C-alpha cells in the first residue's frame, strides 16, 4: 500500500490565528462568533491536509467529501487538544495564539462543561506523554472514523486505507515501550480515539443547537461551516452516521 | 459545485 509518518509530519497544518476582538464585550455570541470563524478557516487547511494526504487522493470524490463532513468536529476538537498540550501543557484550551480559554472564557462561552470535556482529552495527552508521531497518525484515524449507516461508494478502498493507517500506529508505539512492551500504549491510543465520539457527539449537538437558532443567539457562522454543517446535521439527526469504534462500548 | 468540492477538485 505504502515513510507515511515523515509525510504527516510536514503537512501538518500551521497555526491560524482566531481574529478575537478584545476591545469587544466578551458575551457568548461574540466568543461562538470568533469560535465559528476560525472554525471556517482550519478547515480550509483541513482539505489542503486532506489534499496531501498518503492514500486519500485513491478515494473517490464523493467520499473524500462525505469523510471530511462527518469527521470535521472531531479533527478540529483533536488539533485544539494537541495544541493545549504542546503549548500550555494542558493547562488552557490553545484555540489559537490570540484566542487562549481560561474559566472566565469557558464560562463567558456559555460552554463550560464541553470545553471541560475537552480539556480532560487534552490532560489524557500530558498523562500518555503523546508524541507529534502519535497524533499525526490518530489525526488521520479521526478522519478515518465515521462513514454512512450504508457505507461509502468504495468501501474496501476506504477500508484499505484505514487498516494500512492502524498499521502505521501499531509500529509508531513500539518507538515508546515500558520490559520493552508496547500492546500496552496501543490499546491506550485505541481507547483515546474510541473516547472521541462521546465527546464529539456533545459538541456537535452544541453546535446543530447554534445552527438552527444562529440569528436569535446571534452567532455568526462562515461559509465553509454553513456548507458542513447543513449536509451534517439532518445525516447525524436522523441516524445515518456509523461511528467507526475499535472497542465496542 | 460545493466549497468542498472546489476546494477538493482545484
Ligand atoms: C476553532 C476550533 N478549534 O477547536 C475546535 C473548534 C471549533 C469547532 C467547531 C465549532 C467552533 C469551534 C463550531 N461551533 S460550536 O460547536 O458552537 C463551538 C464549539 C466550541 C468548542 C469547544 C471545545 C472544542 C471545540 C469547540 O472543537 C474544537
Amino acid at each position: 500500500y505504502f515513510s507515511p509518518v515523515m509525510v504527516l509530519e510536514n503537512i501538518e497544518p500551521e497555526i491560524v490565528y482566531a481574529g478575537y476582538d478584545s476591545s469587544k464585550p466578551d458575551t457568548a455570541e461574540n466568543l461562538l462568533s470568533t469560535l465559528n470563524r476560525l472554525a471556517g478557516k482550519q478547515m480550509i487547511q483541513v482539505v489542503k491536509w486532506a489534499k496531501v494526504l498518503p492514500g486519500f487522493k485513491n478515494l473517490p470524490l464523493e467520499d473524500q467529501i462525505t469523510l471530511i463532513q462527518y469527521s470535521w468536529m472531531s479533527l478540529l476538537s483533536f488539533a485544539l487538544s494537541w495544541r493545549s498540550y504542546k503549548h500550555t501543557n494542558s493547562q488552557f484550551l490553545y484555540f489559537a495564539p490570540d484566542l487562549v480559554f481560561n474559566e472566565e472564557k469557558m464560562h463567558q462561552s456559555a460552554m463550560y462543561e464541553l470545553c471541560q470535556g475537552m480539556h480532560q482529552i487534552s490532560l489524557q495527552f500530558v498523562r500518555l506523554q503523546l508524541t507529534f508521531e502519535e497524533y499525526t497518525i490518530m489525526k488521520v484515524l479521526l478522519l478515518l472514523s465515521t462513514i454512512p449507516k450504508d457505507g461509502l461508494k468504495s468501501q474496501a478502498a476506504f477500508e484499505e486505507m484505514r487498516t494500512n493507517y492502524i498499521k502505521e500506529l501499531r509500529k509508531m508505539v513500539t518507538k515508546s515501550p515500558n520490559s520493552g512492551q508496547s500492546w500496552q500504549r496501543f490499546y491506550q491510543l485505541t481507547k483515546l480515539l474510541d473516547s472521541m465520539h462521546d465527546l464529539v457527539s456533545d459538541l456537535l449537538e452544541f453546535c446543530f443547537y447554534t445552527f438552527r437558532e444562529s440569528h436569535a443567539l446571534k452567532v455568526e457562522f462562515p461559509a465553509m461551516l454553513v456548507e458542513i454543517i447543513s449536509d451534517q446535521l439532518p445525516k447525524v439527526e436522523s441516524g445515518n452516521a456509523k461511528p467507526l469504534y475499535f472497542h465496542r462500548k | 459545485k460545493s466549497l468542498l468540492q472546489q476546494l477538493l477538485t482545484e
